[PDB]
């Protein structure tokens, strides 16, 4: 996965 | 007056290399590509960063979906493997060659697929890993790819150069020669 | 033909530090699942999305504080590892037929409330109030009133049952409970509801009316170390029979 | 500065396979899922066409043409994706809108720096071995005209050119060469016209 | 968050109004929801462009001008709820819906023949306990909350006897105190002067 912002 | 332009978002995922690519193209030149591993936008010219931005994590999501779509295509087709497209390789200078005047040798790899190559610059028969740059796999109008490899050099009559390209469509890695002629 | 997303439990109460697990069944055939967090200010915070069994995107809070799964043999699940009072929100699950190209269909959500401790959780007391002779002779209609009081939190479902079948016509329930004492932050709640029938229908002693309040509270695994009865998930009902005069 | 919009990937569904080829060799097979989303600006954002093209290995199998409004199979390998995605009305509505939400959106951003980009050509003329070489290098955009003149009369035969050469770094170059046998006093002129030039650049060579 | 207005909307039964959402960037598409009292989001529209019509609802999306509207006509009681727009950022890498602030819509029930009255209801389990029912008043009447702390007053609430095509408002008041009577139960609010107070 990718840790996306906010 | 008329403004005629083509802007292309090109992306792929490749097995068994497990390698993806995401790039924008403008009239045949790269605007940027996303470093899939580091999730950052890599602008082809540094000055492009002042005028545009792209949320690179959007490309990472696309590659994940493309990765799963590729598994679907692999299940859908079961054709006998028998086709690689060997590349065209051209070596040429970026500018008119003047002795003692810094220039750039261009190794133009063209009309090939799959998008995987191994390129080595050779100055006087030995590899050169310094002052070399390289583009990602650029799209063509058709189904094939092209790629640029660059070598900064100082023109002289004592030196010769070779760009060696290795590709699965080649029975033997081909090297294209280059040496200064006035 | 409308896609339906299932979510259990409808309500959930937990103490700080406990795990809070919520489940979601996406629409059959939908490969993409989303989890949102809706607080009382109607603010929606995206938590995580799935492509089949694989997480694609999630925010930092979800990765560090949550455990999410969408296996093929089991419903999707979202679990807070150590619940905090700030985790109190409506947890929405949405599914879609495609990654970003179609409607996201949302489930009923899980109303999660995280309290400091579970010492002040109380079930409701239910009472049914029979119609008056004055309303019957004046309007030829009869109104029953149900009161659910003393419960905490406001995790209840009230329903009317006439002769064993749940009815919805002639029913209206308060959209939100009132506090029995607004000065207390953990104030127990009260909820009213009315069922209005014709006068002749109330004048049949064979007709049976029941007000049922489903309360959402502690589970059997929840540890309870007090003297009073354990305020578990339970149904508390009050009933009345038809009357004539 | 302003953020670019992009085409978001669509999910393909499996379950069906086609009768048998393609893709590498037996000793080294490979598999390529390749997609090009092309925004075609025939006159800026006045006339815009979206053409999405799907490739598997060496075979283009699926297209979305905004003039069609739906996905169309190019080969049988792409038909399941067309039938799946055309059965999703909201997808099709969203796809048709991308001439505006992606193509025209990104053009207005690129119109600030990519469209007006101009690099002036460098023009050099030198003989070889005969062969008169007119070197035109380091220019952008690609639209250029390089003409050889002999005594002011345009030479239309004996021209040997490399054509437009793309350097890959947003510069172009070309070599336009003239095969002439030069009489004494003959004036050879290479003329270059380019959008970066208000007036044609002229380089002369006398025999 | 998407800018949405109005934040609240009170609509008489059978009338129309419109909601609007302003976007600060290009959106791929916009969804419209109706979150009912149960808290479940009901899908109303999916718009990538143009205008769609769904029953008494109607919605438009303009991507270039970056706004979307929702029109309600012939308002019915079931239309009540909190309405939300939600859109995908075409420039956003995060694949997620961005929600508007929301519009709290209340549908004023149209009461044809008002019959304001306050009745006393005895508890089925005990004649000691009792409640007061202010019922059949028209929708203009507002029910004020309790100031006597030990008395409890619920807000007004409209039930629909569908088989008889009859709608009515009602509010409930009760107390543990002995001084409390139904005659002064709703004294804190302005009940109609012709309110039927039975014997
Ligand atoms: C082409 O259209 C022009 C309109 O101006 C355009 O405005 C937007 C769409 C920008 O993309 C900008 O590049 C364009 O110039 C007309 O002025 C022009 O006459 C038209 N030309 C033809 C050949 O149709
Ligand atoms: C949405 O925005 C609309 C656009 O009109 C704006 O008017 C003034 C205030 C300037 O900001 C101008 O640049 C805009 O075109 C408004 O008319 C409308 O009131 C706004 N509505 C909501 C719900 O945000
Ligand atoms: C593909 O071909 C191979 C060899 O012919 C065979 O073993 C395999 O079962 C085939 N796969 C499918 C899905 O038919
Ligand atoms: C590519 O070829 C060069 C030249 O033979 C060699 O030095 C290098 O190890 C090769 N790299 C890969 C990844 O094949």
């Amino acid at each position: 996965y990718v840790v996306v912002p906010d | 007056i008329k403004e005629e332009h083509t802007i292309i978002q090109a992306e792929f995922y490749l097995l068994p290399d497990k390698r993806g690519e995401f790039m924008f193209d403008f009239d045949g030149d790269e605007i940027f590509h996303v470093d899939i591993e580091k999730s950052e936008t890599i602008w082809r010219l540094e000055e492009f960063a002042k005028f545009a931005s792209f949320e690179a994590q959007g490309a990472l999501a696309n590659i994940a979906v493309d990765k799963a779509n590729l598994d679907v295509m692999k299940e859908r087709s079961n054709n006998t493997p028998d086709a690689n497209v060997a590349p065209e390789v051209t070596v040429l200078s970026r500018s008119p060659v003047n002795l003692g005047e810094p220039n750039i040798l261009i190794c133009f790899i063209d009309k090939f697929s799959p998008p995987v190559v191994n390129v080595t610059w050779l100055r006087n028969g030995r590899p050169v890993t310094e002052g070399v740059s390289e583009t990602v796999f650029l799209p063509r109008d058709d189904h094939l790819f092209r790629k640029f490899h660059y070598l900064t050099f100082l023109p002289s009559t004592d030196d010769f150069y070779d760009c060696e390209v290795d590709h699965w469509g080649l029975e033997e890695p081909l090297r294209k020669h280059w040496e200064f002629e006035e | 033909a409308d896609p339906k997303v299932i979510q259990t439990p409808r309500y959930l109460v937990k103490g700080q530090g406990q795990k809070a697990k919520m489940r979601c069944i996406p629409e059959k055939g939908h490969p993409v699942v989303f989890w949102y967090q809706q607080n009382k200010n109607n603010e929606f915070k995206f938590l995580i999305n799935f492509q089949n069994q694989e997480v694609l995107q999630q925010i930092d809070m979800t990765e560090k504080r949550f455990s999410a799964e969408c296996p093929s043999n089991s419903p999707c699940s979202l679990e807070i590892q150590s619940s905090e009072a700030g985790d109190s929100a409506l947890y929405l699950c949405a599914s879609s037929l495609n990654w970003s190209q179609d409607t996201q269909y949302f489930g009923p959500g899980t109303r999660l409330l995280v309290l400091e401790d579970l010492k002040n959780v109380f079930p409701p007391e239910v009472a049914v109030f029979e119609p008056s002779e004055a309303e019957i002779s004046h309007t030829q209609k009869a109104t029953l009133v149900c009161l659910a009081t003393g419960f905490y939190p406001d995790h209840v479902e009230l329903s009317w049952w006439v002769n064993g079948k749940e009815v919805h016509s002639g029913v209206c329930t308060d959209p939100q409970p009132l506090k029995e004492q607004p000065a207390l932050n953990d104030s127990r709640y009260a909820l009213s509801s009315r069922l209005r029938v014709s006068a002749t229908f109330w004048q049949n002693p064979r007709n049976h009316f029941r007000c049922q309040v489903q309360f959402y509270g502690l589970s059997e695994n929840d540890e309870w170390t007090q003297d009073r009865a354990k305020p578990v998930t339970q149904i508390v009902s009050a009933e009345a029979w038809g009357r004539a005069d | 500065a302003d953020s670019l919009s992009f085409f978001s990937s669509s999910i393909k569904r499996g379950g069906g396979s086609l009768v048998p080829g393609s893709g590498g060799g037996g000793s080294r097979p490979w598999f390529l899922e390749y997609c090009k989303s092309e925004c075609h600006f025939y006159n800026g954002t006045q006339r815009v066409r979206l053409l999405v093209r799907y490739f598997y290995n060496l075979e283009e199998n699926l297209r979305f043409d905004s003039d069609v409004g739906e996905f169309r199979a190019v080969t049988e390998l792409g038909r399941p994706d067309a039938e799946n995605w055309n059965s999703q009305p909201e997808f099709l509505e969203q796809k048709r809108a991308e001439v505006d939400t992606v193509c025209r959106h990104n053009y207005e951003i690129f119109d600030n720096f990519l469209v007006p980009r101009r690099v002036e050509p460098t023009v050099t003329v030198y003989p070889t071995k005969n062969l008169l070489v007119c070197s035109v290098s380091d220019f952008y955009p690609g639209n250029i005209e390089v003409r050889w003149f002999r005594n002011g009369k345009e030479e239309k035969t004996g021209i040997v050119s490399t054509g437009l050469v793309r350097n890959g770094d947003w510069t172009f170059q070309t070599l336009v060469m003239l095969e002439t046998v030069p009489q004494s006093g003959e004036v050879y002129t290479c003329q270059v016209e380019h959008p970066s030039l208000t007036d044609p650049v002229t380089v002369e060579w006398k025999a | 968050q998407v800018e949405q207005s109005p934040s609240a909307l009170s609509l008489h039964e059978g009338t129309g109004s419109a909601l609007r959402c302003n976007f600060t960037t290009t959106m791929r598409a916009v969804q419209w929801f109706q979150q009912n009292s149960r808290g479940s989001l009901i899908n109303l529209f999916y718009l990538a462009s143009g205008t769609k019509e769904n029953g008494r609802l109607k919605s438009t999306f303009n991507s270039k001008e970056s706004y979307s509207t929702l029109h309600i006509r012939d308002a019915q009681l079931e239309d009540s709820g909190t309405y939300f727009c939600a859109a995908l950022r075409a420039t956003g890498g995060n694949n997620k819906l961005t929600f508007g602030q929301g519009t709290v819509l209340s549908v004023i029930p149209d009461i044809q023949n008002p019959d304001p009255a306050v009745y006393q209801l005895r508890d089925s389990k005990s004649s000691d306990k009792s409640v007061c029912l202010f019922t059949d008043f028209d929708s203009q009447t507002n029910v004020s909350q309790s100031k006597d702390s030990d008395v409890y007053i619920t807000d007004k609430c409209v039930l629909d006897m569908r088989s008889m095509d009859f709608k009515s408002n009602s509010a409930v008041a009760w107390s543990n105190k002995s001084d409390f009577a139904c005659a002064n139960a709703f004294n804190n609010s302005i009940i109609p002067e012709d309110t039927f107070f039975p014997s």
